[PDB]
């Protein structure tokens, strides 16, 4: 198709501020119940569409992780993904950047952001992973 | 589901998993023949209702089994199933209200699938870029993947103690001709087999194959009038969907096996500790060994030693998969609920020769799960409590 | 199938149908919403089981429509039901079922199909992808087609007579938001469209189209612990397989809709002629002709003169098709059936607008199929029997 | 890589090796004696034990359809039809011919022809029906 596929995922999880600021990742806190929750159109604790954005933390903690060798059609292997859980007890599912037999659980990471896949021009998806701190 | 009248199961039926050239429909009606002919059945309408379980094969799967048998027609409505691989479970499961409530006396669920004579692109397997997992890469064998290393983290587990699954899987099915692959596996053999994603190797992950297997259930008037021998009690049966957030869970844990076996204790008036033989959805190695503990026939952190200490084996606590589980006989996605069940029932009866567990058990449970979108474990979950239902 | 007790429809929904960017969740979500707030249910925790329809989405559709209204869990068994078209209107049915017995006194049944996303155009759909007719390069319109033919060389009429169905339906839906193709067209537009599979031309077939609907059902306490203004009564529902043979069936005749037909009327008590409205499966022109003499609206051989006569338009003894039916609203596999349901309550209640028949309707019967079976007219058939429930 | 059907079917078109005519195969049952194409189990008497019956190569077209809009992947326009046998069997099948030409109660005769290309892109062999002269 000449009407281009996404080249971003996603506007309302991952923010990237237009003056250059760094960027972060988002959630969004139902008014009503206060449950915190990535965006969605009505809290599934509730019913409530009433929200106020929350600014999450760019520092999380691995859950656990794995080492693909094998993996989604498409994909440059070996790739890393995990579960991240940040300090608002959200947990994000992301790539971590590095190489294999590196992560540890409860390691420290930190928001960064790069190409996660190919879209269907043949062009990179641009979103959140997550990094060794040191 | 709390039954409003006894359930008894009468005769079941199993193909060979594996590889098949005949398709879903033939391997469903040889299922579905040999359970009404396990039921001593004369008059095939006396089978009031129908339901089968399939995933990808078609959209009038049951009517397609059905239809080779003279079957179909007004005096038999049938209605097929899906939820990924709970479907073969669901479709017992709905034959077994239509007998508890009153509505039939008599039906049958199938659950049948071949995959291997298809074209499956390997998209159909996995959810669209829309979930928001899979725009990020995941697939099942790392979900999972990711389960065992937390395991490991919070237990001490190696590689090699996961890989003692497929062994014993295996090891249980050396003498049943319904499974695909059995008998002796080493543990490096498994651990050695390539790596999909750490630390679930292939021999860890059950393959795509093709079965079926269907259950007649029915009152216990019907039983008494059909001359059913060893009517197998339904004790309890429970379906559930899988709660949906976004919070940290513990993994190794499983929100919804726990919830459905808890509920399918309390329904049937038996807890963990008395069920005999368990099968189980055991896609991959770590999920049976967190299933010991999500279903309580342990503690939380004791799977390990329960899998160690040989609780989950001959001699046991609890004998665990039995007939070789997912991990023997592969995984047509429709069948294997159907056909835990028809094993389990054999099992009771003291049936299955060089693979039957001695004592004979008196309690056998049954598990699958199925689906998972992001944020859920599994999108569902129907587990079985079968009890022998014959005096003495 | 006879009710163990009263049950009756309280929120309906329904999306607009025709080429959705949105998938099939999403439509799903929306339908069951609308239903839910119609129903005066504003918390995730109160409906006690779910049913949905599907054709070729998801394995687990179901779970998918739900995840994001909070719903799963362990108190909303999901499951998922096949039977080609049958499959939304079976959704329904199983949710009566589970009320009728008292295993819920509150339920939900679903229809959601997206299609355009998930194929490309320019084809027809084959027939089941196992069958033997597929390998022959059988499709759906052709199957229909072949009806017509053999219709025409039977009784002399025309495709000029076959196409008073589209000009009549798409009448009926001028005034109706929801459907994909709508307003006046003539007879000669109609014929002149391109053929598709002779004797149908484009414009005789239904529309290869994306939406949803969905129904709440319960009990007749539930109704007043809701405040329902206006509770439509369940006074049958009936779900049949198709028989099987290759014999040379006369198929200008339909064996499971005429026998579905007549069991729906033995169990509700109610007659052909006492119905006023009726959405019927017309997938393609010759469908809704045949069917007036199937479903004895009329005597053998007044098919026509029905037609001609207006009496299955505004005035007449039943107005078919007063939604626009499938040749207006397009044909999502798993929601049509589900859809009939919602907007035959919606007319029942007085609420269709620009399109909503008068007097108002009492009794609204509804009918789907579900094919692609070789040897079978339809491998399945589920009608319903509504009728008003509030007094006056 | 092993290479797919050139052919459908030989439980229902028996093409004699020496040369005769091809001829399709229907079954009869020898418990109840109804016949049926090939089947691992009577619909009638589910009995397994059958003999193999040649059917009439002539038949009559039921119903046809000249089909426009086709399968994903197949060419158009084609023909199929429900044809009927003398032994009260009826076949799907493709008709050989042009669009525009065929009516019911038509005479045609089995003739062996192209009805796809498989996964190779060879021509799958399989029965068909013609006009007669
Ligand atoms: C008749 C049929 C083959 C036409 O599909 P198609 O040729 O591929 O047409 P397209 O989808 O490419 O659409 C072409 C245009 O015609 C219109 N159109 C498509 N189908 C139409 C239909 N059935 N009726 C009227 N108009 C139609 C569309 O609006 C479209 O324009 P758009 O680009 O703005 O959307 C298809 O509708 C069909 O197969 N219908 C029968 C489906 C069926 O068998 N259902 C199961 C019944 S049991
Ligand atoms: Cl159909
Ligand atoms: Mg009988
Ligand atoms: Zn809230
Ligand atoms: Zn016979």
């Amino acid at each position: 198709e000449k009407e281009p596929d996404i080249t971003f995922f996603h506007p309302d999880i991952l923010e990237v501020p237009k003056d250059g600021g760094l960027p972060y990742l988002k959630g969004y806190r139902c008014k009503k119940c206060g449950q915190l929750d990535f965006k969605t159109e009505m809290c599934t604790n509730c019913w409530s569409e009433e929200f106020e954005m929350v600014p999450l933390s760019r520092r999380g903690k691995v859950y656990s992780f794995s080492d693909i060798y094998i993996g989604q059609q498409g994909l440059a292997t070996p790739y890393i993904f995990a579960y991240v859980d940040l300090p608002e007890n959200l947990r994000v599912f992301a790539q971590l950047e590095g190489e294999v037999d590196t992560y540890r659980c409860d390691e420290e990471v930190e928001l960064t952001l790069g190409p996660i896949r190919m879209n269907n021009d043949n062009l990179p998806i641009i979103s959140y992973k997550f990094k060794k701190i040191a | 589901m709390k039954l409003q009248r006894e359930v008894y199961i009468a005769g079941v039926g199993e193909t060979k998993f594996g590889k098949h050239t005949v398709d879903f429909d033939v391997l469903g009606r040889e299922a579905a023949l040999q359970a009404m002919n396990g039921s001593n059945i004369d008059r095939p309408d006396m089978i009031q209702s129908a339901y089968v379980g399939n995933g990808m094969n078609d959209m009038t799967t049951g009517q397609a089994v059905f239809r080779g048998l003279g079957m179909c027609g007004p005096n038999l409505p049938i209605i097929n199933v899906q939820s990924a691989c709970s479907a073969g479970a669901m479709a017992v499961f709905c034959a077994i209200k239509d007998v508890a409530t009153g509505v039939t006396d008599l039906s049958i669920g199938v659950g049948t699938e071949n995959h291997t004579m298809h074209r499956q692109s390997g998209a159909a397997f996995s959810a669209a870029r829309s979930d928001i997992e899979t725009m990020h890469g995941a697939v099942m064998t790392g979900k999972y993947a990711m389960r065992a290393t937390r395991y490991m983290h919070e237990t001490g587990a190696t590689i090699e103690d996961l890989a003692m699954i497929t062994v014993k899987n295996r090891k249980h099915a050396t003498h049943n001709p319904y499974a695909w692959f059995k008998g002796a596996i080493t543990v490096e053999e498994v651990v050695n087999s390539r790596m999909v994603a750490y630390p679930m190797t292939l021999q860890q992950c059950c393959g795509i194959a093709d079965g079926a297997a269907a259950v007649v259930v029915g009152s216990k008037e019907m039983m008494k009038k059909l001359g059913i021998a060893k009517p197998v009690k339904v004790a309890g049966v429970v379906v559930e969907s899988g709660p949906y957030h976004n919070r940290p869970r513990d993994i190794t844990g499983d929100d919804i096996t726990e919830t459905t076996s808890e509920k399918l204790y309390e329904e049937s008036g038996i807890g963990p500790k008395e069920v005999n033989i368990l099968e189980l959805h055991d896609a991959f190695t770590i999920a049976e060994l967190l299933y010991y503990e999500c279903m309580g026939l342990c503690k939380k952190g004791d799977g390990l030693k329960f899998l160690r200490d040989g609780q989950s084996t001959y001699g046991g606590q609890c004998v665990v998969s039995p007939r070789g589980g997912l991990l023997s006989y592969g995984h047509p996605i429709g069948a294997s609920g159907a056909a835990q069940i028809a094993q389990n029932v054999k099992q009771l009866r003291g049936e299955c020769g060089g693979y039957q567990v001695g004592p004979t058990p008196k309690v056998a449970m049954s598990h699958v799960t199925g689906g998972g979108l992001s944020g859920t474990e599994h999108a569902a979950c129907t587990m079985h409590m079968l009890v022998k239902g014959w005096g003495s």
